[PDB]
RNA sequence: UAAUUGCGAUAACGAACGAGACCUUAACCUACUAAAUAGUGGUGCUAGCAUUUGCUGGUUAUCCACUUCUUAGAGGGACUAUCGGUUUCAAGCCGAUGGAAGUUUGAGGCAAUAACAGGUCUGUGAUGCCCUUAGACGUUCUGGGCCGCACGCGCGCUACACUGACGGAGCCAGCGAGUCUAACCUUGGCCGAGAGGUCUUGGUAAUCUUGUGAAACUCCGUCGUGCUGGGGAUAGAGCAUUGUAAUUAUUGCUCUUCAACGAGGAAUUCCUAGUAAGCGCAAGUCAUCAGCUUGCGUUGAUUACGUCCCUGCCCUUUGUACACACC
C-alpha cells in the first residue's frame, strides 16, 4: 500500500527532501513543476537526473521535492541530488536490483555529484584577516 | 614554417634560479634514434607531445 | 493525576545525562507513559577579548566558550509522587524546575 | 522519437534533441576534434555537457584541470577583474550568447571554432628570465602543452575584456569576434598579436 | 554624433542594408549606421512585426538576429 | 513598432529659463541642466504638465513648453506637495519657494551673507573658506583651490 | 484538468494579472501614485507610472496565495533593497509601508483578501477564485 | 618525514620536556536512544480548479503512525584499506580502485629550554621608591578640548561605468542577541512620501521577533560611449528620533547643489580550494552614532604542485682580531 521512499540531498547548506511514491509521473518542486525551477540557466541541471536514464523511468513515480537553506545555485544542486537518490532508492526497494544497478552506473559515469555529496565545507575565519587565509595589509614603516 | 613535433620521454628535473623551468628529453616523433634535451616553461607530464620552433639549440642547464 | 514537566539546564553533560537517566529510571519501574527526554540544541556563549592588557603586540584574539545543555521531560503523575522525585535528584551543576501545568 | 506523455508537462522541445544524444544548450558535441597535435587530451571536449557550470574540484591535483571541459574553462576566465569575481551565472549567459553569435557569422559548429581558436592562439616558444648579476638576461625556452591552453584562454578573454570595456558592443559580441578572428591567422585579434609578439621576442632571444 | 530622430534619409537606410547583414543587434545598428541606440532597440522590434529579420535568441541584455530569407 | 517621421518641428539646442537646454536628449534629463531642478523634480513636472516622457527635447513645441515652465515657477497651485519644494518656510517670509536657475546663486548668497553678518560660527567658517559641517580637516580637504 | 498559480510562472502571471486589473477598472489607487519613490532606499519613481501600482497589487496577491499570511513589515522587507548611502557601504533598507498598506487595503475592498486571525492577511474565498481564473488562461495563451 | 618523525649506524646505554599523541569544531550513518519548543505521511473539517479516484492549500495540538530530513546522548567509521610501481628492500614516496572522508581528513585550542632593560605603574583595594595631600595632583559641578589645519605617512570605504546605472518581478541563508521591580527583541492593525508616530500582542526564548522573505544574483524594460542618467564629494532649506543638552552640522529622511576621479610612477601587501575575490548579516562598543573589529553564511575562480634568485629560518663543515656578539 502506497509504496513511497523518502530521501535527501545536500549542497553546502541546503537540504532537498524528496518523496518518491507510485503514481502517474508528476515531478513537482515546492508545489511548482520542474519546468518552473527558475534560475533559468541551471534548468538542465534539474533535468540531468531526469534525462540521463530516460524519461520513461518516471512514467509511474511521483516525486515531490522541498528545499530549504543554501542559496539559489546551492538549492539547484540539492534537487538533482534528491532526484537521483530518490530514483535509485525507489528501485533498490520496490523493483528489481538489476534495474537499480545501471541507474547507479549511468549516474557514476556522468558523476556530477548526483549520488554523492561533496565534502567541501567553508573554512572558519581567523583573526588578523578578513578571510580564512587572507591577512590584513602591513606597512612595516 | 618548419614546425617539428616531439614527445617528452623523460623529465630530467627543474632548472633556473626560481625553479620555473623544467628540463626534459624529447623523442623526435619522426625518427626513432634522435633524442634532444630541451627546457620547457609550464607543467609537463610523461609522454606528452611538444612543438619546437627549431631543433638545433641543444639547451643546457639554466642559471 | 496531574500533567507536569521537568526541565533540566546544565553545563556538564556527564552530570546531566545520568540524572536524566535517573529521572526516567524512577519513571518506568512503575508503569506510566513517558514522553521522555527531548534534548534542545546546545547553547554556546562566546566572549572574545583580545589577549592582553593595553594594546601592544600582535593583534591576537581569544574565544571563551560556555556550553549550555537543556532537556525537558513531560510526565503525568498523582500529586504524592510528584513531590519526592524532585527531592532525591539533587546534584551539582544542574538546576531542576517543575512546571505544574 | 516516440515522445512520452506525462503528468509533468515537460515540453516537446526539451527531450527531442537530447534523449538520443545529450547536447549543449542546443549544440552538438560530436564531430569536433583538436586539429592541432600536442593539444589533444589537454583540450577536453569528449564528454558533452548541457551547460558550462560544474561544481567540480579541479585544483586538488596537479593535472586534474585538464579534464575540465574547455567551455567551462572559458567561462571561468570570463569572471575576472574584481567586480565580476564569482559571477559564473553571468559568465554562462555570456558564453551562451557568444556561441550563438559565432554560428551566425560562420555557419559551422561554434564549439569547433572555439577549439581551433585555442590551438591557433597558443604561444609555441616563450622567454624566461635568467637573473645572474646585473643585466637580467632573457633566455628562450619551450612551452608546455598545458601552458599553451592556459595562455590561449588567458589571451582570448583579456582581449575580449579590453575591447568591450569602453565600447558600446557587449562582451559576448567582442568575445565572438575575437574567437572568429583568432580562428584564422587574421592578426586582427589581441591574442594572435600577443602570441606573435611573444614568439618573435623568443626568436630574437634564442 | 549619433542620430536620435529619423528624417526620411535614415528610414530608407534600414530596408536595403539590414537585409544585407547576417548579424544585427543593438551594437550592430549603432556601428555600421549612426543611430542613437534607443532607436536600435526600437528598430529591432520594427523589423520583427513585419518579416525582415527573425530571432534565434531573446534577452534584455543581448538581442541576436538573422535574416528572414 | 513606435517610430514617427517628424522632421520639421524637431528643434536643436533651445533656451528655457534663460538657460541652454540640450535638444537631442530625453526631456526628463534635458531639464536637469537647469540649476535648481534635478532628476526627480523634472520627472514630477513632466507628469504634472502631461508630457510623454519618451519624447526627446527636440520635440515638445511651444505651448506645453510653456506648461512645463509655468509648472516650474508655481508648483504649489498644481497639487505638488510642500516637501518636494526646495525652500519651505525659508528664512524670512514663511512661504514655500522652489528656487530656479538664476535664483539659486542669489538665494544661496543671501543665505551665506545672512549668517555671515550675524557672526554665527557657520558664517565665519564660510568666510574663512573651511569645512562648515562637523568633519575633520587634519588630513582631508587639501587642495582648496 | 485543473491548474493553479503554482503551475504557472511568476513573471508572466503577474504581468497578466496586472493587465487584468488594468482592464477591470476599480482599484481606488491613491492620489500620490506619480509622486512617491516607493522606497526610502530607491532613487527614482517607477518608470511605468501608469501600472506600477497594479503590478504591486498583482505581486502582493500572488505572495499572499503562496504563503499563509503576511503583514506590512514582511512586505516592506521583501520589496526593499540595498540603499546606496554614498561614500559608505550599502545596507538593506525596507520598502515604503504606506504603499504596501494601501495595496492591502485596496485588495480587501475589492474582495480578494480578508483580515486573518493571529495577525496578517490571508486570501479570501473569491481570492482563490479570481487567482485561479487568471492562472487558467495563462497556460493557453499560446494560440 | 610537517617534525631531534623514523629506518638505521654507532662510546654509548637508559630517560625527560617540546613534536606527535590529546581536546574542540565541520564533514558520513535509512544502526540505536524519542521529540506539539523539529519535521514527515495519513486521517477528520474546509477552500480553489477539474470533475474521474487528482493537484495546490489552510486548519495550535481533531486524531493516528514514523524519525528520512532537524536536534543530542552513546557509538561506529580511516588505519593511507586493496592493488600496482620504486628504495639499501626498511622507514617511506607515487599511481589507480573503493570510500562520506586519503595534504597530519580540513581548521583551530594547547604548546619546550633560554631570553628582550619589548609593552603595560592609564585594568586592578598588584606593588617598592620619590612627589603631592586642603588655594589638593583627591573628589565633585559648570563650559571648552581630545575633532582644532599651509603639509607628510599608515589601515580602509566609495568610484572611474554597458560583465554597468536606474525601475518593476522572482525570491535564497548561516553565526547570534533579546526585558521583574524595567523598559530589551518586537509581530500585527491604523496614520504618514520617508524618517517616523500610535494601539495592542508574542518572547526570560529549537516556542516570539525570524523562514531574520540579507545583498551580490536572475528575467523584463529605460539608458546608449556622451565626466552621461558613472561618481556623490562639498554646500543650502526643511521634517523626525535618541539624549538634561545635537551649535563645532549626533544620526535618519525629503528637495536642491553635481567637484576630483578615464584603471593610477617609484615602490609595495595578501593569497594555493569552497581558497583568493565579490556580497551582505549577527555580535562587541551602544543612549545616539560602524566606512572598525570578532564570527557567519551567498556566489565562487586564474595560476604552482616548484626553487633558493630576493628576504628570512633549521642542521653540518669552515674562518674570525666579533662576545654590548657585523647596527
Amino acid at each position: 500500500a502506497v509504496p513511497s521512499v523518502q530521501t535527501f540531498g545536500k549542497k553546502k547548506s541546503a537540504t532537498a527532501v524528496a518523496h518518491v511514491k507510485a503514481g502517474k509521473g508528476l515531478i513537482k518542486v515546492n508545489g511548482s513543476p520542474i519546468t518552473l525551477v527558475e534560475p533559468e540557466i541551471l534548468r538542465f541541471k534539474v533535468y540531468e537526473p531526469l534525462l540521463l536514464v530516460g524519461l520513461d523511468k518516471f512514467s509511474n513515480i511521483d516525486i515531490r521535492v522541498r528545499v530549504t537553506g543554501g542559496g539559489h545555485v546551492s538549492q539547484v544542486y540539492a534537487i538533482r541530488q534528491a532526484i537521483a537518490k530518490g530514483l535509485v532508492a525507489y528501485h533498490q526497494k520496490y523493483v528489481d536490483e538489476q534495474s537499480k544497478n545501471e541507474l547507479k552506473k549511468a549516474f557514476t559515469s556522468y558523476d556530477r555529484t548526483l549520488l554523492i555529496a561533496d565534502s567541501r565545507r567553508p573554512e572558519p575565519k581567523k583573526f588578523g584577516g578578513k578571510g580564512a587565509r587572507s591577512r590584513f595589509q602591513k606597512s612595516y614603516r | 614554417t618548419p614546425v617539428t613535433l616531439a614527445k617528452v620521454i623523460k623529465v630530467l628535473g627543474r632548472t633556473g634560479s626560481r625553479g620555473g623551468v623544467t628540463q626534459v628529453r624529447v623523442e623526435f616523433l619522426e625518427d626513432t634514434s634522435r633524442t634532444i634535451v630541451r627546457n620547457v616553461k609550464g607543467p609537463v607530464r610523461e609522454n606528452d607531445i611538444l612543438v619546437l620552433m627549431e631543433s638545433e639549440r641543444e639547451a643546457r642547464r639554466l642559471r | 493525576i496531574i500533567k507536569i514537566r521537568i526541565t533540566l539546564t546544565s553545563t556538564k553533560v556527564k552530570q546531566l545525562e545520568n540524572v536524566s537517566s535517573n529521572i526516567v529510571k524512577n519513571a518506568e519501574q512503575h508503569n506510566l507513559v513517558k514522553k521522555g527526554p527531548v534534548r534542545l540544541p546546545t547553547k554556546v556563549l562566546k566572549i572574545s577579548t583580545r589577549k592582553t592588557p593595553n594594546g601592544e603586540g600582535s593583534k591576537t584574539w581569544e574565544t571563551y566558550e560556555m556550553r549550555i545543555h537543556k532537556r525537558y521531560i513531560d510526565l503525568e503523575a498523582p500529586v504524592q509522587i510528584v513531590k519526592r522525585i524532585t527531592q532525591i535528584t539533587i546534584e551539582p551543576g544542574v538546576d531542576v524546575e517543575v512546571v505544574v501545568a | 522519437f516516440t515522445p512520452v506523455v506525462l503528468a509533468t508537462p515537460i515540453p516537446e522541445e526539451v527531450q527531442q534533441a537530447q534523449t538520443e544524444i545529450k547536447l549543449f544548450n542546443k549544440w552538438s558535441f560530436e564531430e569536433v576534434e583538436v586539429k592541432d597535435a600536442s593539444l589533444v587530451d589537454y583540450v577536453q571536449v569528449r564528454q558533452p555537457i548541457f551547460v558550462a557550470h560544474t561544481a567540480g574540484r579541479y585544483a586538488n591535483k596537479r593535472f586534474r584541470k585538464a579534464q575540465c571541459p574547455i567551455i567551462e574553462r572559458l567561462t571561468n576566465s570570463l569572471m575576472m577583474n574584481g567586480r565580476n569575481n564569482g559571477k559564473k551565472l553571468k559568465a554562462v549567459r555570456i558564453i551562451k550568447h557568444t556561441l550563438d553569435i559565432i554560428n551566425v557569422l560562420t555557419d559551422q559548429n561554434p564549439i569547433q571554432v572555439v577549439v581551433d581558436a585555442i590551438t591557433n592562439t597558443g604561444p609555441r616558444e616563450d622567454t624566461t628570465r635568467v637573473g645572474g648579476g646585473g643585466a637580467a638576461r632573457r633566455q628562450a625556452v619551450d612551452v608546455s602543452p598545458l601552458r599553451r591552453v592556459n595562455q590561449a584562454i588567458a589571451l582570448l578573454t583579456i582581449g575580449a575584456r579590453e575591447a568591450a570595456f569602453r565600447n558600446i558592443k557587449t562582451i559576448a559580441e567582442t568575445l565572438a569576434e575575437e574567437l572568429i578572428n583568432a580562428a584564422k591567422g587574421s592578426s586582427t585579434s589581441y591574442a594572435i598579436k600577443k602570441k606573435d609578439e611573444l614568439e618573435r621576442v623568443a626568436k630574437s632571444n634564442r | 554624433q549619433h542620430a536620435v530622430i529619423l528624417d526620411q534619409e535614415k528610414y530608407d537606410r534600414i530596408l536595403k542594408e539590414v537585409p544585407t547583414y547576417r548579424y544585427v543587434s543593438v551594437s550592430v545598428l549603432v556601428d555600421r549606421l549612426k543611430i542613437g541606440g534607443s532607436l536600435a532597440r526600437i528598430a529591432l522590434r520594427h523589423l520583427e512585426k513585419e518579416g525582415i529579420i527573425k530571432p534565434i535568441s531573446k534577452h534584455s541584455k543581448q538581442a541576436i538576429y538573422t535574416r528572414a530569407t | 513598432s513606435l517610430v514617427v517621421q517628424e522632421q520639421g518641428s524637431f528643434q536643436h539646442i533651445l533656451r528655457l529659463l534663460n538657460t541652454n537646454v540640450d535638444g537631442n536628449i530625453k526631456i526628463v534629463y534635458a531639464l536637469t541642466t537647469i540649476k535648481g531642478v534635478g532628476r526627480r523634480y523634472s520627472n514630477l513636472v513632466c507628469k504634472k504638465a502631461d508630457v510623454d516622457l519618451h519624447k526627446r527635447a527636440g520635440e515638445l513645441t511651444q505651448e506645453e513648453l510653456e506648461r512645463i515652465v509655468q509648472i516650474m515657477q508655481n508648483p504649489t497651485h498644481y497639487k505638488i506637495p510642500a516637501w518636494f519644494l526646495n525652500r519651505q518656510n525659508d528664512i524670512t517670509d514663511g512661504k514655500d519657494y522652489h528656487t530656479l536657475a538664476n535664483n539659486v546663486e542669489s538665494k544661496l548668497r543671501d543665505d551665506l551673507e545672512r549668517l555671515k553678518k550675524i557672526r554665527a560660527h557657520r558664517g565665519i567658517r564660510h568666510f574663512w573658506g573651511l569645512r562648515v559641517r562637523g568633519q575633520h580637516t587634519k588630513t582631508t580637504g587639501r587642495r582648496r583651490a | 484538468p485543473g491548474v493553479s498559480v503554482r503551475d504557472v510562472a511568476a513573471q508572466d502571471f503577474i504581468n497578466a494579472y496586472a493587465s487584468f486589473l488594468q482592464r477591470q477598472g476599480k482599484l481606488e489607487v491613491p492620489g500620490y501614485v506619480d509622486i512617491v519613490k516607493t522606497s526610502s532606499g530607491n532613487e527614482m519613481p517607477p518608470q511605468d507610472a501608469e501600472g506600477w501600482f497594479y503590478k504591486r497589487a498583482a505581486s502582493v496577491a500572488r505572495h499572499i496565495y503562496m504563503r499563509k499570511q503576511v503583514g506590512v513589515g514582511k512586505l516592506n522587507k521583501l520589496y526593499g533593497g540595498a540603499k546606496s548611502r554614498g561614500v559608505r557601504p550599502y545596507k538593506h533598507i525596507d520598502a515604503s509601508g504606506s504603499i504596501n498598506r494601501k495595496v492591502l487595503q485596496a485588495l480587501e475592498k475589492i474582495g480578494i483578501v480578508e483580515i486573518s486571525p493571529k495577525g496578517g492577511r490571508r486570501i479570501s474565498e473569491n481570492g482563490q477564485r479570481d487567482l485561479d481564473r487568471i492562472a487558467a488562461q495563462t497556460l493557453e495563451e499560446d494560440e
